[PDB]
């Protein structure tokens, strides 16, 4: 995460998205672990069926999101605000949108996802310790 | 056996704080 | 070693 | 107006006297409180206070 | 036989006093340890197909947890020689202990055990369980507050009331029920720990005082399964009528004693800014809420169909008294303007 | 806890005594006095029993209960404030 | 077993075992009524030794 | 059985006595906290004691 | 403590009468309607109404009622006849002196047993009665230091003419021949094996 | 810290995972248990020989008792499991 | 056709009361998975140790 | 604290009284706590009274707690015919959970901490919720339960935290030295969300056009002796409540008011347009409240003192006649059952009297002069109007439906002919006229001497 830290601003997007990629992994990953842990698969190939959908998919929310965000503060050069993530942030839900063929859940995960990555960036501007 | 238990913590409480007063008043 | 935390290595005499 | 003056309430005086006391006592505890915390900080980083030591 | 039950309980009560007295560390786990072996018997009387796997569980998870709890023990002593808690000098020993006491309290994720445990056995046995062995953990995470790496508290102290909340609207059966709001008031005691243990002290005495109140009442009315409550608005409305007001105390509506906890911890956590943990733990303490009230709703609020032959059972009334119960409903309720009194805590 | 002085389970220090007592019918003690009370009358009510009239007895020992233990605790209660009032006044003209 | 014998509701304990078959269980405006009733007996109200 | 030191039968010395005798004097109204700071070379050589 | 187990109508009452002289522990009184309201406190019959709410009179001028009575008195029969065995085994425990039972929760199997087999009570009338049967009577453990008997059907059958209650004439023949056909095939069947 | 303490220690993390990794009739998870009291077991006593911290001689016997004793516990409850099964967690 | 139906009793109720009362629907039964055999979170807890 | 103790006074008057007198005793005790309570109107031109260390009286709170004073005895008069069939114990705890109410009602407007009064502000939930759980009627009424419930606490819940925060931002919570020692808050992102920490759980229980729902849903249910208070009385608090924390803020509320400026001036248009066409009347009345309540709240948020002013005088106004409305409906629904506002039909044909108070209710319902419902609209008309030119064209709409639907609910379930074959009406009982005539009366005289109700601005 440090290494995701250091942006900075949002120059090079590739090397952020890389990074955004990289933490989107690490939390697929983690839910396929318990998932797997929890919800016994049967026949172990189904058990890796199911860890490589949920790792590509947040490995892809990740990217997108990751990327757009740089993007938009390469294009909007605003480039501080915490609605400079918010798109992405809107974005990500569009992207868990798309593997779950639905347009709810997508709908939904937009906003709330969208709200969250605002209030992370909001937080970065307002060293609000969460711990 | 209860009610002259109780009319004992009374008169024992009474007597502590009199007393405790008074030590309060040197003190 | 790196694992976990440092191994100090060598033979176990020396301790 | 007069009569009911009399019996039932009173001039301002007991007000604005009764006003004054409030607002010095609350605004005693305030200033407390906040130096309090100045105290509290200071000692846990310091331990040099006799009670935040372990 | 009386005479050999009272003397595994008061070795329990030893068994955890032990843990509350000696200053070395080895005396502490001998005290945990003597504490298990003397707590599963008692889970084991009357005896069911059903609570024998009860106390298998149990057994394995505590047995696991002191095995993992005296490895990290050892590498303390390895890395600085000393047997005195105090503080713990390498970390990788220290996130030990921590998770070691996260399974002894049943806290998030370790927590699955908990709920399962008190299915399998009596409301006696039960309450006793989710009072008397929530003291002696605590009584060691009060003394190793100093050196916690408050990160890995707050996290399972979180997931603790998320999952002592999502697992909590789903049951029906009272036992797992209360086995999930105990679940989620440790998640409110071990979150402020790290920073103020006399807060966290107080939310236990307010918590013990409860669970005492429901499972004294529980065991008044013998009702365990939702339903099998709900009979009871007729036969003794009284008790009912009071299971409303325990189980809101347990909500927390602030007029009521069990308010005091949260609201002392909300001020504890502020000074310490940290102002968004608060606000998400006190949002799904609600979530804790609604199953009580549902729960509420199925008893006194409301009358289920009654049961013809229950009309017999009313020329009885109910005996063995249990002394303790009326102090413990009143100080679990009534107390609220009497928090100042906390700080006779220190 | 753990300040220099003082000694573990002694429930009150004669560092206190000095304090002055609360005074008999401090509002807060009647509180207590209630809070007993009320105590006192659901112990009927639970047994079934003539509420109030019967057990008087009993109930009158719950009230003395309560307010005898309040009292105390209404001590060390004026005694860990005014404690703590002093370490920090000690301690801001301990370091000015 | 000797104390089962004794507080006998608990061998009434399971006896009103809610099943809801038609036939045994009653609306609550019966049983409340019902109930209700039985209160107004001179030796019910109470537990016996007060009443 | 706390400690190093702290009389042992037919007063066996401990491998590393001394750092250690050193290291608690040093440590006593300085409690804890300060104490991490102010005596950290004295359980530093301790350490090196004891690994 | 003995409970006989005469099993007929009039017959009953001849059962209980060989009973009470036998034994010297008092005799079981039936426990019916009004059996707990013995043992209350006042120690007397209440109304129907609330007591039991069920009235065998309004069994038998009306078997297959709609309101399921047919099963409501059977139920309210088995839970009062259970509380016969505590009112006395308690006793016996007690004094240790023996005591006399009329006829015991072990015989309540045998009138369900038959009611389901005239179709006066529904199927899941029956099974309810046999999990609380399964789950009350499990715990009890001794049974017995009973003595079981016979009368003849058609024998019962004359003496129900002989006996002065309407209602009691009335009672069907075919049932309880399934009586005591399943009382005889099962309940001695089975309880005998104990008792010895 | 030595290689050798890092290589009971890493027995002591085989003696665990083998616990959880838990699977079919449990006696083998009261086996692999024993095997962790034994890691750290060893682990103390070597330390104990290290420093001649002496007087903590006497704990690695004592942590041995309980941990055994429980040990001594636990079969019993898997008797009950046993009686009623012909054991398997499953 | 609007106000009185679709805007403010199935849209303003579908948006917060609906909505995290459904989250808890599926929330609560996928904690509370009514399962409960071990080999399952037992071996949970080893994973949350390697994470931890 | 003089008023206060006999207000406790009244439960053990409550619980000792014999078993068929109990409502004259609460009555009458509660009629005179009245008067005592009225003698505390008199306030100051200049400072706000003051008492114990422990509360205050503001010239804003005055009003209000004569008033809530005052609806003790009236959801009595109401109650005491709709239950009767009920146990003696049961209906002795039911009084208990009225004026245990009222009880929580004057603390809490007295203040004076922000955390009591918060308390206070929250604790009230439970007797309400007792009171709509266990004796509304029909089934909704359980569900309905929760709706009134968690839509308080999740908002008052981070006010909760809010507060907090702030005792230890800054030295005391007290209301008075914070209206001295006030500093300006701003912009940021911190101060944002501080920003609707605090307003965000007053603005749920008076309730805001997008968050209402419960409230309708809550009348549909709760026993009218329930109803007059959810209506009358904890709308108004609420809105007490969010004047006072307008102390603090400023700047920031200048740049905060617009969103919540359009959920309230578009949503009183909406929910006015809902209330055009309801199926049955209990829910009628309750759109009625949400669609005044609007003004309510942008009044306080234009926060300028001519909005005050007919800020309080709205509040209370409406709340004695939505309280009328209700006993008013609730009559009709005991005589035939209906709910429906349908089957009344010729109502009036069959007896007058009522159709006399319909008239009354509903013409100062719609507001005009000099009804001080209206004089309290038109000030915050004017203020509003002052803080932006167009505004009139919003308020003019609703002066337009709530003239509509009132007069709807009027001549709809009067005027026209009887239903033919519901004899069940029986000519009107005295308690009935007695009660809805002390609804009206006082807000009639009330009007010589608005003075007394404007408020501290």
């Amino acid at each position: 995460l440090h290494k995701y830290s250091d942006i900075p601003e949002g120059t090079e997007c590739h090397r952020k998205a890389y990074a955004s990629t990289s933490i989107g992994g690490a939390t697929g990953l983690i839910v396929s672990a318990y998932s797997i842990a929890l919800k016994p698969p049967a026949s172990f190939l189904e058990g890796v069926a199911r860890t490589g959908r949920y790792t590509f998919t947040s490995a892809a929310i990740g990217a997108i999101f990751g990327l757009t965000s740089c993007i938009s503060a390469q294009v909007r050069e605003k480039p501080d605000d915490p609605l400079n993530y918010f798109i992405g942030g809107c974005a990500g839900g569009l992207t868990l949108g798309a593997r779950t063929r639905s347009y709810g859940i997508g709908a939904a995960a937009c906003a709330y996802m969208g709200l969250t990555a605002a209030l992370v960036k909001m937080g970065q501007l307002e060293g609000w310790q969460v711990f | 056996l209860t009610l002259g238990t109780s009319v004992f913590l009374w008169i024992y409480l009474i007597k502590q704080h009199k007393e405790d007063v008074l030590e309060y008043k040197r003190r | 070693v790196e694992i976990i935390f440092k191994f100090n290595g060598l033979g176990d005499w020396v301790i | 107006s007069r009569w009911i003056a009399r019996t039932f309430y009173d001039g301002p005086e007991k007000n604005y006297e009764k006003t004054m006391a409030i607002l010095q006592i609350e605004a005693e505890k305030a200033e407390l409180r906040l130096k309090e915390l100045e105290v509290r900080r200071l000692m846990r980083a310091r331990g040099d206070g006799p009670w935040y030591q372990y | 036989n009386p005479i050999i039950y009272t003397t595994l309980i008061m070795t329990v009560m030893s068994g955890t006093m032990l843990v509350m007295i000696s200053s070395h560390w080895l005396l502490i786990w001998i005290g945990f340890e003597m504490n298990l072996l003397a707590m599963i018997p008692v889970l084991m009387k009357n005896f069911n197909p059903r609570a024998t796997e009860a106390a298998t569980k149990y057994f394995l998870t505590q047995a696991t947890a002191s095995m993992m709890l005296m490895m990290a023990i050892i590498i303390n002593l390895l890395y600085s020689g000393q047997w005195t808690i105090t503080k713990m000098f390498n970390p990788v020993a220290m996130t030990m202990m921590t998770m070691a006491l996260a399974m002894k309290l049943g806290l998030s994720p370790f927590h699955f055990w908990v709920p399962e445990v008190t299915q399998g056995i009596s409301l006696q046995a039960g309450l006793l369980l989710l009072t008397w062995q929530k003291l002696a953990p605590l009584s060691v995470l009060c003394q190793i507050s100093q050196s916690i790496n408050p990160n890995l508290m707050l996290t399972m102290a979180m997931l603790s009331i998320l999952i002592g909340g999502w697992g909590g609207l789903n049951q029906t059966q009272l036992r797992k029920i209360m086995a999930y709001s105990s679940i989620a008031h440790m998640g409110w005691m071990t979150a402020v720990l790290p920073y103020n243990t006399t807060m966290t002290i107080l939310n236990l005495l307010i918590y013990i005082t409860m669970t005492l109140a429901m499972f004294m009442l529980l065991i008044h009315s013998s009702a365990t399964t939702t339903l099998s409550l709900s009979h009871t608005w007729n036969k003794m409305p009284v008790i009912t009528s009071l299971m409303m007001v325990t189980l809101l105390s347990m909500g927390g509506l602030p007029p009521l004693s069990g308010f005091m906890p949260k609201w002392m911890i909300i001020q504890e956590m502020t000074k310490n800014e940290s102002i968004i943990m608060p606000t998400l733990m006190a949002m799904t303490a609600l979530l804790n809420l609604y199953f009580y009230m549902r729960l509420a709703y199925s008893s006194s609020l409301t009358m289920f169909p009654s049961t013809n032959n229950m009309k017999m059972k009313w020329q009885f009334e109910h005996t063995k008294q249990m002394k303790l119960l009326p102090t413990m409903i009143v100080l679990s309720t009534l107390v609220l303007p009497m928090t100042p009194a906390l700080s006779s805590l220190n | 806890s753990g300040r220099p002085g003082r000694v573990p389970l002694q429930f009150l220090p004669n560092e206190a005594r000095s304090l002055p007592p609360p005074k008999l019918t401090d509002p807060r003690l009647v509180y207590m006095g209630f809070l007993g009370y009320c105590s006192g009358l659901i112990d009927n009510a639970i047994r079934r029993r003539p509420v109030v009239s019967a057990g008087l007895h009993r109930q009158l020992l719950y009230v003395t209960s309560f307010v005898f233990f309040g009292y105390y605790l209404l001590k060390r209660q004026d005694y860990m404030y005014a404690l703590r009032d002093h370490d920090m006044f000690a301690y801001v003209k301990s370091h000015p | 077993l000797r104390m089962l014998v004794q507080n006998k509701l608990e061998v009434l304990n399971y006896t009103t075992i809610p099943v809801y078959l038609p036939e045994i269980t009653i609306g609550a405006h019966q049983s409340d009524r019902v109930f209700q009733k039985f209160t107004e007996l001179p030796g019910r109200k109470y537990s016996p030794g007060y009443n | 059985m706390t400690i190093q030191s702290a009389e042992q039968p037919h007063k066996i010395p401990g491998r590393c006595h001394a750092f250690e005798k050193e290291w608690i004097e040093c440590a006593h109204g300085i409690g804890g906290i300060r104490a991490e700071k102010e005596c950290k070379i004295e359980f530093d050589d301790f350490v090196e004691c004891l690994l | 403590v003995i409970t006989v187990d005469g099993n007929i109508c009039s017959g009953k009452g001849r059962l209980a009468r060989e009973i009470a002289e036998k034994l010297g522990l008092r005799h079981f009184p039936e426990a019916g309607i009004h059996y707990a309201d013995s043992t209350t406190g006042d120690g007397k019959p209440l109304d129907v109404q609330l007591s039991g709410n069920c009235s065998l009179e309004k069994f038998y001028d009306d078997p297959k009622s709609n309101d399921g009575n047919s099963y409501r008195l059977q139920s309210w029969l088995y839970a009062s006849r259970l509380l016969q065995y505590a009112d006395a085994l308690e006793h016996l425990l007690s004094t240790g002196q023996g005591v006399v039972l009329e006829r015991s929760i072990y015989s309540d199997f045998v009138f369900l047993e038959a009611m389901y087999r005239q179709g006066f009570i529904r199927k899941q009338c029956v099974e309810h009665y046999n999990e609380v049967k399964k789950v009350t009577a499990c715990e009890y453990l001794p049974p017995h230091v009973v003595v079981y008997v016979d009368v003849p059907v058609p024998e019962i059958q004359s003496r129900i003419q002989k006996k002065g209650n309407p209602h009691e004439m009335k009672i069907t023949a075919a049932y309880l021949q399934d009586i005591e056909n399943a009382y005889k095939k099962t309940f001695l069947p089975e309880m005998s094996e104990k008792c010895e | 810290m030595p290689l050798v303490y890092m290589n009971i220690i890493m027995a002591f993390a085989i003696a665990l995972a083998g616990l959880l990794m838990y699977r079919s009739h449990l006696m083998s998870s009261l086996l692999c248990l024993e095997g962790m009291m034994l890691s750290l077991f060893i682990m103390s006593t070597l330390i104990i020989l290290n420093t001649h911290f002496t007087l903590a001689n006497m704990m690695p016997i004592i942590l041995l008792v309980f941990a055994a004793c429980e040990a001594a516990l636990g079969l019993s409850l898997l008797v009950m499991v046993s009686n009623t099964y012909g054991t398997d967690y499953v | 056709k609007s106000a009185s139906s679709l805007l403010d009793l199935i849209w303003l109720e579908t948006i917060l009361p609906k909505t995290t009362s459904f989250i808890q629907m599926k929330m609560s039964i996928m904690v509370s998975n009514q399962k409960g055999l071990i080999k399952l979170y037992f071996l949970s807890f080893l994973i949350t140790i390697m994470i931890s | 604290l003089k008023i206060i103790i006999p207000t406790t006074m009244l439960l053990p008057m409550t619980w000792m009284s014999k078993h068929n007198m109990i409502w004259i005793n609460a009555t009458v005790h509660s009629l005179l706590i009245s008067l005592i309570s009225l003698s505390l109107l008199n306030q100051l031109g200049e400072n706000s009274l003051n008492f114990s260390l422990t509360f205050f009286s503001d010239s804003l709170s005055a009003p209000l707690l004569v008033l809530t004073t005052w609806l003790l005895p009236l959801m009595l008069m109401a109650s005491q015919s709709h239950l009767s069939k009920e146990t003696t114990t049961r209906k002795k705890l039911y009084i208990t959970m009225l004026i245990l109410l009222q009880l929580f009602l004057i603390m809490t407007f007295t203040a004076t901490e922000l955390i009591l009064f918060y308390i206070l502000f929250e604790a009230t939930l439970v007797p309400t919720l007792i009171i709509i759980t266990r004796w509304g009627n029909q089934t909704e009424r359980l569900n309905a339960g929760l709706y009134f419930l968690f839509y308080t606490l999740a908002g008052s819940l981070p006010l909760l935290v809010a507060l907090v925060y702030i005792q230890n931002t800054t030295g005391s919570l007290n209301f008075l030295i914070i209206h001295y020692w006030s500093h300006p808050l701003s912009n940021s992102w911190s101060n944002i969300f501080m920003w609707l920490a605090c307003i965000m759980a007053f603005m749920v229980k008076m309730p805001l056009y997008g968050l209402h729902l419960w409230l309708p849903k809550a009348h549909v249910e709760a026993p009218i002796a329930g109803s007059m208070v959810l209506a009358a009385v904890l709308l108004k608090l609420g809105g007490y409540g969010m004047m006072r924390i307008t102390t603090i803020l400023n700047p920031l509320t200048n740049y905060m008011a617009y969103p919540f400026l359009m959920l309230s001036m578009w949503g009183m248009i909406m929910t006015s347009s809902i209330c055009l066409r309801q199926t049955d009347l209990k829910s009628l009345i309750a759109y009625s409240s949400v669609s005044h309540m609007a003004l309510v709240i942008v009044a306080i948020m234009i926060q300028t003192p001519w909005s005050f002013m007919g800020a309080t005088a709205l509040m209370i106004a409406h709340g004695l006649t939505s309280s009328m409305l209700f006993c008013l409906a609730n009559t009709n629904y005991e005589r035939v059952h209906s709910r429906t506002m349908i089957l009344a039909r010729g109502l009036q044909t069959l007896l007058p009297l009522m159709a006399t108070w319909w008239l009354m209710a509903s013409l100062t319902n719609l507001a005009l002069p000099p009804s001080i419902n209206l004089i309290g609209e038109l000030f915050i008309i004017t203020a509003s109007f002052s803080w932006s030119n167009i505004t009139i064209i919003l308020m003019g709409m609703n002066m337009m439906i709530t003239a509509l639907y009132s007069l709807y609910m009027l001549i709809t379930t009067q005027r026209g002919k009887y239903t033919h074959h519901i004899n069940n009406i029986k000519a009107s009982f005295t308690r009935e006229n007695a009660l809805m005539a002390l609804h009206i009366l006082p807000l009639l005289l009330l009007t010589l001497n608005p003075k007394m109700i404007l408020g501290p601005l």
